[PDB]
């Protein structure tokens, strides 16, 4: 699991997200942190660890680093690369690596854990030519680091 | 299995009949309750009926919803049809949809720009299945198949009164008129449409559920020459509600024309007719509903008379009709008084009878004699009080039937063509399954007719399925025919319901109660299409095509009697003040047997054609523009065969993709290697792996035939893939952008 040097690096990041000065964060923010610290949980994976909180408490329940930590752990002990390349291979109707811009935004904003168009904009910023095409390989490596 | 988390279903709803729901957790086998989410969020635990353990119907995936043809849908069941027709209607102003060979037409209650010349041309010379559904498309197919087979066509337009059957016909004509050559002084359309006010006055009436219901089948034949051009028309009537002429039940009137006559009583030209208001006459008062909200019966007369003028019933003859109808009306009030040895007689100098005889021009005394007497052949004999009344009504009914046939013969003269006729397309305007709370003889007759018609249709569809199944080389013995002959037979065979009724009638002592018991003795248990209310001995149940219908035996016998005394007709045939009254006229007759006759006559006519089908539907009960009541709609479908036809369809292989189509939408499910140079063959390999059980589809020359729920399953796994691929990329971007947001805020950017 985790040692002291790691506990300080994580608690440093954790207090940056405290927008009140109580040493705690909102239940909703827990997702942010985990991603900030190198993880990639599905919003579902996040919710399980929180307790599958109802919306009345997802915007009001605060948590110290002591209680956040088991949740950060839980996601740690459940998280390939080839299968990422095969997933983009799905949305590819040509074979040339080149995928439409309109058809990538669409699926990303109306499927699975739907993302806002603004989030989808900031990410695909400039990674597309005049024809509205994007070599996923280029894009896949970028997003991972 | 198929009921996984996030998949949706339809559960019952008192307001909207069905309501959507989503599965919160995967359905585990043997579970007692599902966990669902409604129109206001996650809330509810749906309980499964322990005796069936059955699950609620499944929703189709969106890519199949909104289609031009219901049979395209994988999960083909009541809510699916109901939803799918709702979204087209409400969210795309689309009133026409196919159900296989059937065109469903939902009354928009708003005029649309989809009937002009430009749109007619666009349908001109196209194939049905390459143009958006339209009444026009059904017309074009008729005109096509005509030449392509040297065969006359019947377009059969059915639906409840007010669903728009009349409007549908009106536009199928215009098509046929515009796409033919046009005739100059004919412009047939216009003449025929002027006939409508006439036919509606003598053939339509107010009922408990409808202000303007046709109580008959109209069949306008459109005549065509050797060079296929509109020359003339030919109206044929059938299935008339003779009973309605002397009986009405609560909140129902007699045929309009009688009321357009009373309301026109204080008019000059109509003073000889000598008419009060509608509460006066027995044959117009019985219902208690003298006036229809929002109709000036008098202004409708004005229009009625005007239409007679347009079709060439000379003003002289117009007075000829009204005069006969006045007499029928006075005839009605002839009261009878019982005398010694079960006989009767008419009170001295009877006001009603005097007026009846004056109008008709016959000897008062000769008639008064024959209303109470009978020729037992050659000894004269009196008749009881009740037999005189049955015979008075028999005569009122007989006259009307003839005057009704007369008007049709002379309307026809205005719609007839000198030019000889090669072929025709006839449009039938008929009713569908009637079903009130109290059902009587009138309804029984209607649904009898509808069982005859839904039998032709069943057959037609079965032959077309065969043909299509052959064109693709698929075992032709995989089509189960649903045979509705047992029910027809229960109704119309010997020892059947109409036959026993016709027996009990010629019994002197007979009654509705004994006829009810004779039905039980003869049929109860011996036949599964017949049942009996548990707490009544005065009502039966027949399981018809669409649903079950409890008839009430009260009234059946008297309505069914229709025996006219030969003497009474001779008195009228021998008139010398009325040119028309003789012109009408040229063991034991009965309304039921008569109905039957006309019915068979009609099914002949129609079997000497290839029929087309338009089912009309009223979507709401207040004439509202594009407004869809789910309660009304679903009623209207059931009593229209639709949901049952579809119930049949979903038994076989209703889904039908071409190999090209399958291949496109499902290239993505295939492992890149599986793909071959032969795309047809490729599909054969992939579909055997993805869907195991090989009884779930069949491979044809150019198309794959699927069982119900199967394409849905393809579209679930295809959905499952793309969903799992997206969640992957998404969680990644969610992380990339959170660390970019960190790296900034780490260096005090806030
Ligand atoms: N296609 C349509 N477009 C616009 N209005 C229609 C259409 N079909 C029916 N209606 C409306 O519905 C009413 C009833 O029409 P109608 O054809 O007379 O029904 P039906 O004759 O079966 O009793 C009409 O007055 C008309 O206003």
């Amino acid at each position: 699991e985790f040692n002291k040097d790691q506990l300080e690096e994580f608690k440093e990041a954790f207090e940056l997200f405290d927008r009140v000065g109580d040493g705690k964060i909102l239940y909703s923010q827990c997702g942010d942190v985990m991603r900030a610290l190198g993880q990639n949980p599905t919003n579902a994976e996040v919710l399980k660890v929180l307790g599958n909180p109802k919306s009345d408490e997802l915007k009001s329940r605060r948590v110290d680093f002591e209680t956040f930590l088991p949740m950060l752990q839980a996601v740690a002990k459940n998280r390939t690369y080839e299968d990422y390349l095969e997933g983009f291979r799905v949305f590819d109707k040509e074979g040339n690596g080149k995928v439409m811009g309109a058809e990538l935004r669409h699926v990303l904003t109306t499927l699975g854990e739907k993302m806002t168009e603004e989030e989808v904009e900031t990410v695909l910023a400039g990674h597309e030519d005049s024809n509205g095409c994007i070599n996923y390989e280029a894009f896949l490596k970028h997003i991972l680091s | 299995e198929l009921y996984t988390k996030y998949a949706r279903v339809w559960i019952p709803d008192p307001e909207e009949v069905w309501k959507s729901a989503e599965l919160l957790k995967d359905y585990k086998p043997g579970d007692k309750v599902l966990q669902l989410r409604l129109e206001e969020g996650k809330d509810l635990e749906y309980c499964l009926d322990p005796k069936t353990k059955e699950l609620p119907p499944l929703r189709n995936p969106d890519i199949l919803v909104g289609e031009n043809d219901l049979t395209a849908l994988s999960y083909l069941h009541e809510p699916a049809v109901l939803h799918n027709l709702k979204v087209r209607f409400i969210d795309s102003k689309l009133i026409y949809t196919y159900c296989g060979i059937v065109l469903v037409a939902i009354n928009p209650y708003e005029q649309l720009p989809i009937y002009g010349e430009d749109i007619i041309n666009a349908y001109s010379g196209q194939n049905m299945g390459d143009m958006d559904p339209h009444i026009f498309a059904v017309a074009e197919e008729a005109y096509k198949q005509m030449a392509r087979d040297e065969r006359n066509q019947s377009i059969i337009v059915s639906g409840e009164s007010g669903a728009g059957k009349t409007v549908s016909a009106k536009y199928a004509m215009r098509y046929f008129a515009t796409v033919s050559g046009s005739a100059s002084e004919a412009n047939v359309e216009e003449k025929v449409l002027a006939s409508n006010p006439i036919m509606e006055s003598i053939g339509n009436a107010k009922t408990t559920r409808n202000d303007n219901s046709s109580r008959f089948g109209k069949y306008i034949e459109i005549g065509f020459d050797k060079r296929y051009r509109i020359i003339g028309a030919n109206m044929r009537t059938y299935l008339l509600e003779k009973s309605r002429v002397v009986f009405q039940a609560e909140e129902e009137r007699n045929y309009h024309i009688f009321y357009q006559l009373c309301a026109s009583a204080a008019l000059p030209e109509f003073k000889t007719l000598r008419l009060g208001n509608a509460n006066y006459f027995h044959y117009t008062k019985q219902g208690g509903s003298p006036v229809i909200d929002g109709i000036d019966d008098a202004k409708e007369m004005v229009n009625t008379r005007q239409a007679c003028t347009l079709l060439g019933i000379s003003d002289s003859y117009q007075m000829g009709i009204f005069r006969i109808l006045a007499g029928i009306l006075h005839l009605g009030n002839v009261e009878f008084a019982s005398r010694d040895s079960d006989s009767c007689a008419i009170p001295p100098k009877h006001d009603p009878l005097t007026i009846f005889c004056d109008l008709m021009g016959v000897d008062y005394e000769e008639m008064a004699h024959w209303l109470c007497h009978r020729k037992l052949a050659t000894y004269i004999k009196p008749i009881s009080k009740l037999h005189a009344i049955n015979a008075r009504d028999a005569l009122a009914k007989h006259i009307y039937a003839n005057l009704f046939n007369w008007i049709v013969d002379h309307v026809n003269k205005a719609l007839h063509s000198t030019v000889k006729q090669h072929s025709f397309i006839g449009v039938l305007d008929i009713y569908g399954f009637e079903t009130f709370e109290i059902n009587s003889f009138e309804q029984f007759c209607i649904n009898y007719a509808n069982e005859k018609l839904q039998q032709q249709f069943n057959m037609h569809v079965f032959k077309l399925e065969q043909e299509e199944y052959m064109k693709e080389q698929i075992p032709w013995t995989l089509i189960d025919f649903y045979d509705n002959q047992p029910c027809i037979n229960l109704i119309e065979a010997k020892m059947g319901v109409l036959d026993l009724l016709d027996e009990e009638c010629k019994m002197p002592k007979g009654s509705d109660d004994t006829w009810a018991q004779k039905l039980y003795n003869t049929h109860l248990n011996k036949c599964a299409l017949f049942e009996k209310p548990r707490l009544s001995n005065k009502a039966f149940i027949i399981k018809h095509f669409a649903d079950k219908v409890e008839y009430q035996c009260e009234g059946f016998l008297e309505k069914n009697k229709d025996t006219v005394y030969e003497e009474q007709i001779k008195v009228l045939k021998s008139s010398k003040k009325f040119k028309l009254l003789p012109e009408l006229f040229q063991h034991k007759k009965t309304v039921g047997h008569q109905f039957r006759n006309s019915l068979h006559l009609l099914m002949e006519t129609l079997n000497a054609t290839t029929p087309h089908y338009v089912r009309c539907i009223k979507p709401n009960d207040f004439k509202f523009p594009f407004t869809f009541d789910e309660k009304r709609a679903v009623q209207q479908l059931r009593a229209c065969g639709v949901l049952e036809t579809i119930r049949i369809s979903a038994a076989g292989f209703p889904s039908r993709w071409t190999y090209q189509e399958f291949f496109s939408r499902y290239r993505v499910l295939m492992k890149q290697k599986d793909v071959l140079s032969d795309r047809k063959q490729t599909c054969k390999n992939v579909l055997e792996k993805l869907i195991l059980d090989k009884d779930k589809y069949q491979f044809g020359k150019t198309k794959i035939f699927f069982r119900a729920g199967q394409v849905a399953y393809l579209e679930k796994i295809r959905a499952d893939k793309l969903r799992a691929a997206c969640i992957r990329i998404q969680k990644t971007i969610r992380g990339w952008l959170m660390r970019k947001k960190y790296m900034r805020m780490r260096r005090g950017d806030a």
